[PDB]
C-alpha cells in the first residue's frame, strides 16, 4: 500500500488535488480526500434515476421509488 | 399494521435469575422494526426443565409511541420454548447434608449402643448430639427448589399472539 | 399401479400397497415446508447475481448505446422535446353481430411534446438496480440426505427462476426504451412529408426592469402556444417517390 | 365458508412439553387456505397413552381478519391423537430410589439386631439412619406424574369442529 | 326427512383411546346421504366389555346447514355394541406388582423370625423392607381401570334414534 514505493515517502495530502505529493516531486496515484477526480463505472443503491427510497414502512414487501415508480428486484418475490 | 403470529428476531442481553423477578429488555436487530426495544418479564414454571418469558411492552423507535402487543419467545436453532441454562444446582448441597445429619444420627446411637456387645466414645460424642437438629434443620430447608437463569448474550425468535395498529 | 389399472386395482387386494401408503404419507406431508423456502432463497439469490451480472455486460459496451440513441441529435431548435407518435396498420373490431368496423391507417399521439433540460439517456430506462442480500433468512434446515438433495436441487431451480424473471424484466425495458425512439423517428417522418402540425413558440423580451435592490437586464418570456397535432385536410398532404 | 369437520394438513415447528402451558403455531400449505396459520395450546390427560391440542386461534392472509374456529389435530400415519415421543420418564428414578432407601433401612436394622446370633457396625449406622428420611421423602415425590413432549419437525392433519364465514 | 331408528352405514378412521373426550367423525358412504359427515364423542362405560359412541353432529352437504341429529352405532358381523379392542391390559402388572411386594414382606419378616430355630441376612434385610412400601403404593395402584381404544380402520352401522327434516 505504499504510495511512495521506491521513492522518499509521504509529504502532505494536497487537498486541492485530493492526492499525496512524494519526496520526489510527483503525485502518487493514491489519493487522500472525498473530493477528488474518480472514475465510477459501477453503482450500488437501489431505486437509482428517481426519488431514491420512500421511508414508508409498508405493510407490503414492495418498495417505491418517490417518483411513483415501483422496482420488483428491490421488492421481493412470491 | 403486523400480521397475527409472525415470527421475528430479537437478541437478549440482560441476564436475569429465576427467583427474583425484574424487568427485561429486547432489541429487534432486523425486519421492518429494526432497533425496536421490549420490555418485559418472566413467570415461574411449576418444575424446573423449562422457562418462557413475558414481553408485553414494545416501543418502535422515531415517534413518542410505546405500544402493549404482549407476545411470547421461543429459541432459534433448537424450536423448543425451555432455557438454555443449567439446573441441577440444589440436588447435591441438600441430599449431601441430609446423608451427613443421618450417617452422624446413627453413629452416636449404634456405637453407643453395641458397647456391651475414649476417643470413640468422643466420636458417639460429637455425631450423636449434632446429627438430630442438623437432620431437622435439613429436613427444614430440602425443599428449596433449583433457580433457572436466563443468559446474557443469546438471540432469540419471536412469535406474536396478536395484531397491531 | 394406475398405467396397467385393472392390474394395479388387482395388486391392490393385498395389504402391502396399504402400508406402503403410509410410510410416503409422511414425505408426502413434509415435502411442501422446506420446498417453498429453498424456491425463495434460490429466487432472491438468482435474481440477484443474474442482476448484477446483466448490469456489468450493460456497462460493457456503454458507446454504442449513446451512438444509436442519440436524442441530442433529435431536440428540436427552442430545447423541445418532439412528441410521441403511435400507429397501426389495418385495424378491424367485431362489436357484435351486423357491425364491423375497419380501418385502414391509425395514429395516436402519447406524450406531448414539451420543454426539456438535458437530453434524457437511456440509464434511465435500461439500468436496473443491483443490492445483494447477505443475510439467509432461513428457518427449517434439512436433516437427512434426501432433504439435502431435494433442498439442493429446488434451490437450483429457484437459481433458474431468478434468471428467468430478471430476462423478461430486461426485456419490457428494451420494448419501452425502443418505442419511444421509433414514436421519435414517426414523428420526425412524419413531419417532413407534411402530415402533423409543427409546434409553434412565441418569444417576448422587456427591457431592464426590478426595483431599487433587485434588477434584471435582459428580461426574456419563451412560450409555447401551439401544440403539435394532425391536420385532416384531404388536399394538404405531401406524398414522396423514391430512386 | 367451511364445511362442518373436514380435514386439513400443517407442519409443527415448536416443539413443546406437556409440563407448562404455552402457545403452538401451526401453517397450512395445502387446502383451501394456504399460508394461514394457527395458534393454540394443550391439555393434560389422566394417563401418560397420549395428548391433545386445542387449535382456536386461526388467522389468514389477505384481509385483516381473525377468526375463532376452534378444532384439534389428529396425528398422521397412525390416525390417532396420540403422541410420537417417550413415556417410560419417570418410573426407575423413584422406584429405585424407594428401593434403595427401603434396603438402607433394612439393612441397619437387621444387622443392629442379629449381633447376639466395628466397620461392618458403620455400615449399620449408614444404612441405618439414611434410610428413614430418603424413605420419606420417596414416599414424598413418589407421584410425579410422568410427561410427553411433541417434537419440532412433524407434520400433522387438522379434523374441524364448527364452521366459519 | 329421516325415518325414525333406520340403518345408514358409515367408516371410523380416528381411532382413539376411551380415555380423553373429544370429536370422533365418520363419514356416511352410501344411501340417500352420501359424503355426508358425522361427529361424535364417547362415554366411559362401568364394565369395559363393550363400549358406545354418542354421535350428534350431522353434516350433509349441498346448504350451509348443521343438523343435530343423535344416535349411536352397532357393529357389522357382530351385530352388537361391543368394541373391537383388548380387555386383558392391566391385570397382570397389578397381580405382579402387589403379589411381589407381599412376598417380600414375608420373606425378610419370618426369616427374621426363624432365626432363633450373613447373606441370608441380607436377603431379610431387602426383602423385609422393600415389601412395605412397594405393597401401600401398589394397594394404592391396584384399581386402576382396563382401558379399550377403538381401530382406525373399522367400519361401522349406524341406527337412528328421532327423525329430521
Amino acid at each position: 500500500d505504499g504510495c511512495c514505493s521506491k521513492m522518499g515517502g509521504i509529504n502532505y495530502c494536497d487537498s486541492s488535488a485530493g492526492r499525496l505529493v512524494c519526496n520526489n516531486g510527483f503525485y502518487s496515484t493514491c489519493y487522500c480526500t472525498r473530493h477528488a477526480v474518480m472514475d465510477l463505472q459501477f453503482l450500488m443503491g437501489c431505486c437509482l434515476w428517481h426519488g431514491g427510497v420512500y421511508p414508508q414502512l409498508n405493510s407490503s414487501g414492495l418498495v417505491v421509488c418517490n417518483d411513483g415508480y415501483v422496482s420488483e428486484e428491490c421488492s421481493l418475490q412470491k | 399494521i403486523i400480521k397475527t403470529g409472525d415470527i421475528m428476531f430479537a437478541v437478549l442481553d440482560t441476564s436475569v435469575n429465576s427467583d427474583e423477578p425484574g424487568p427485561i429488555l429486547a432489541t429487534i436487530v432486523t425486519g421492518k422494526l429494526k432497533g425496536s426495544k421490549l420490555i418485559g418479564s418472566f413467570n415461574l414454571p411449576s418444575n424446573a426443565d423449562k422457562m418462557v418469558i413475558t414481553f408485553n411492552t414494545m416501543s418502535i423507535p422515531g415517534a413518542e409511541k410505546t405500544i402493549s402487543i404482549s407476545a411470547y419467545a421461543i429459541d432459534p436453532n433448537t424450536a423448543r420454548t425451555a432455557l438454555a441454562s443449567r439446573t441441577n444446582h440444589h440436588y447435591l448441597m441438600r441430599y449431601g447434608s441430609l446423608f451427613a445429619s443421618s450417617f452422624l444420627q446413627g453413629f452416636g446411637n449404634a456405637f453407643q449402643s453395641a458397647n456391651t456387645t475414649s476417643t470413640l466414645e468422643n466420636a458417639v460424642i460429637g455425631l450423636a448430639t449434632v446429627g438430630k437438629a442438623w437432620s431437622q434443620q435439613a429436613q427444614q430447608l430440602f425443599n428449596t427448589p433449583t433457580t433457572v437463569e436466563v443468559y446474557s448474550g443469546t438471540g432469540l425468535g419471536i412469535l406474536f399472539t396478536q395484531d397491531v395498529t | 399401479g394406475d398405467t396397467g389399472s385393472l392390474a394395479g386395482l388387482q395388486a391392490m387386494a393385498d395389504s402391502k400397497y396399504t402400508r406402503a401408503q403410509k410410510k410416503q404419507k409422511m414425505g408426502k406431508i413434509r415435502e411442501m415446508a422446506l420446498k417453498e423456502t429453498a424456491l425463495s432463497v434460490g429466487a432472491q439469490a438468482g435474481l440477484a447475481w443474474r442482476a448484477k451480472i446483466i448490469d456489468e455486460q450493460l456497462n460493457k459496451q456503454a458507446r454504442n448505446l449513446d451512438a444509436i440513441y442519440d436524442f441530442n441529435s433529435l431536440v428540436l431548435e427552442h430545447n423541445i422535446l418532439p412528441p410521441v407518435l403511435l400507429e397501426g396498420r389495418n385495424t378491424l373490431n367485431l362489436a357484435d353481430a351486423q357491425s364491423i368496423r375497419i380501418s385502414d391507417r391509425t395514429y395516436k399521439v402519447a406524450k406531448q411534446a414539451h420543454f426539456i433540460t438535458t437530453p434524457p439517456t437511456w440509464r434511465q430506462y435500461l439500468w436496473m438496480d443491483y443490492v445483494k442480500p447477505e443475510a439467509p433468512n432461513v428457518t427449517l434446515l434439512p436433516k437427512t440426505k434426501a432433504e439435502k438433495e431435494i433442498w439442493c436441487i429446488y434451490t437450483e431451480r429457484g437459481w433458474k427462476n431468478g434468471i428467468d424473471q430478471a430476462n423478461t424484466i430486461l426485456e419490457e425495458n428494451i420494448a419501452r426504451i425502443k418505442e419511444d425512439f421509433g414514436g421519435m423517428i414517426l414523428y420526425r417522418k412524419l413531419l417532413a412529408m407534411n402530415m402533423v402540425s409543427p409546434p409553434y413558440v412565441s418569444h417576448t423580451d422587456l427591457g431592464v426592469t426590478g426595483d431599487g435592490s433587485e434588477i434584471h437586464i435582459d428580461d426574456r418570456v419563451l412560450r409555447i402556444t401551439a401544440l403539435p397535432e394532425l391536420n385532416v385536410n384531404s388536399a394538404e398532404w405531401r406524398a414522396a417517390v423514391a430512386k
